[PDB]
């Protein structure tokens, strides 16, 4: 019932900036402090910011200090990171996160604690490149009455990561095999969607594979037929 | 400046078989340090918090142990659900360094794969490109190896293969292997095969198509 869902994310070139978002719901988002943590494609987990719960950054990773800035609003449940002088070193995927301890009574100020991190949202990637994005083109993979038949759609050049693909608009969830992109040597992902479906099928449902690539705003329907 | 060191990286057990990660803290760290579970294709899930006490949600077979310099997270009797990468972290203040992370796979019955072969679409084929498509679906071990043929030519380097994370429903896994070739190179040939050698099978299994039948 606790989510965090994190926006923004996409390219943005080397030096310049973009501000990732992140909104709650279903907890009391006043009393709880916020972090961003990030992952890279080759690397473990690293954190990044922390914003209290109320208005104190009390932290930043030390290769940020100066680049990125913390924010939040209680009224309106946000917590924001603004990301300026991007590197090649932040591109990874960010995550927000609620730190599992709360608050309790004040007394004194406000104390500050700190538990580190107990429920974490999907993330949004961050790709920096000086590359250009582009929309993958998808294309069927069609099979050829007894057996187990397999269906499939083929996401091929797009950039960035990622791409999401689903299939009969969220119905059909159960042998869908979704594959890790690969990168191309011309530097664009490539992913394949599979499917195994019982061959008797094949004349009366209906399959179709949906393909969703935020960053270039696509949004392919495929209809995959022997 | 305090570094946490994990090991092992990777890690693979049969069903119902214990399990240990261990986290080691550059300095004392009392019982500072969280675990925390990264399932494939989801974010990170805290499961043992204070070293040794579980979050309300986690199952009996996980259990944190250790202090100071030393933890250990274990699954006394490990699930398919269990796979993913587990990290350890030190909390309470900055930065919360993460180890490096442990990825944790299951040892099954050896399984044979199904194999697939796709042809090239009409659409692509109009582009000036064809892409031909070997999927090997749920088979255990991971090790498999896709040999390309065009007119019993073998092929090298001129494909991609791409490998799902292990199923926790079936702790198998499947490949997709995609050789590409143009338009023009594809419409010279006539028999496109995928060849397969796996654990799973008596011998190589080759799925193949001619052009235009």
């Amino acid at each position: 019932e606790v989510q965090l869902v994190e926006s923004g994310g996409g390219v943005v070139q080397p030096g310049r900036s973009l501000r990732l978002s992140c909104g709650v719901s279903g907890f009391t988002f006043s009393n709880y402090a916020i972090h961003w943590v990030r992952q890279a494609p080759g690397k473990r987990l690293e954190w990044v910011a922390l914003i209290s719960y109320d208005g104190k950054k009390q932290y930043y990773l030390d290769s940020v200090k100066g680049r990125f800035t913390i924010s939040r609003d209680n009224s309106k449940d946000m917590v924001y990171l603004q990301m300026n002088s991007l590197k090649a070193e932040d591109t990874a995927i960010y995550y927000c996160a609620r730190d599992r301890a709360r608050s309790t009574g004040y007394f004194g100020g406000i104390y500050y604690y700190y538990y580190g991190m107990d429920v974490w949202g999907q993330g949004t990637t961050v790709t920096v490149s000086g590359a250009s994005t582009k929309g993958p083109s998808v294309f069927p993979l069609a099979p050829s009455s007894g057996g187990t038949a397999a269906l499939g759609c083929l996401v091929k050049d797009y950039f960035p990561e990622p791409v999401t693909v689903s299939w009969n608009s969220g119905a059909l969830t159960s042998g869908v095999h979704t594959f890790p992109a690969v990168l191309q040597s011309s530097g664009l992902y490539s992913l394949s969607s599979v499917v195994t479906v019982p061959s008797s099928s094949l004349g009366t449902q209906t399959y179709i594979c949906n393909v969703n690539h935020k960053p270039s705003n696509t949004k392919v329907d495929k209809r995959v037929e022997p | 400046d305090i570094q946490m060191t994990q090991s092992p990286s990777s890690l693979s057990a049969s069903v119902g078989d214990r399990v240990t990660i261990t986290c080691q803290a550059s300095q004392d760290i009392d019982n500072y340090l969280n675990w925390y579970q990264q399932k494939p294709g989801k974010a990170p899930k805290l499961l043992i918090y204070d070293a040794s006490n579980l979050e309300t949600g986690v199952p009996s077979r996980f259990s944190g142990s250790g202090s100071g310099t030393s933890f250990t997270l274990t699954i006394s009797s490990l699930q398919p659900e269990d796979i993913g990468t587990y990290y350890c972290q030190k909390y309470g203040s900055v930065p919360f360094p993460f180890g490096q992370g442990t990825k944790l796979e299951i040892k099954r019955t050896v399984a044979a794969p199904s194999v697939f072969i796709f042809p090239p679409s009409d659409e692509q084929l109009k582009s000036g490109t064809a892409s031909v498509v070997c999927l090997l679906n749920n088979f255990y071990p991971r090790e498999a190896k896709v040999q390309w043929k065009v007119d019993n030519a073998l092929q090298s380097g001129n494909s991609q293969e791409s490998v799902t994370e292990q199923d926790s429903k079936d702790s198998t896994y499947s490949l997709s292997s995609t050789l590409t070739l143009s338009k023009a190179d594809y419409e010279k040939h006539k028999v496109y095969a995928c060849e397969v050698t796996h654990q799973g099978l008596s011998s190589p299994v080759t799925k193949s198509f001619n052009r235009g039948e």
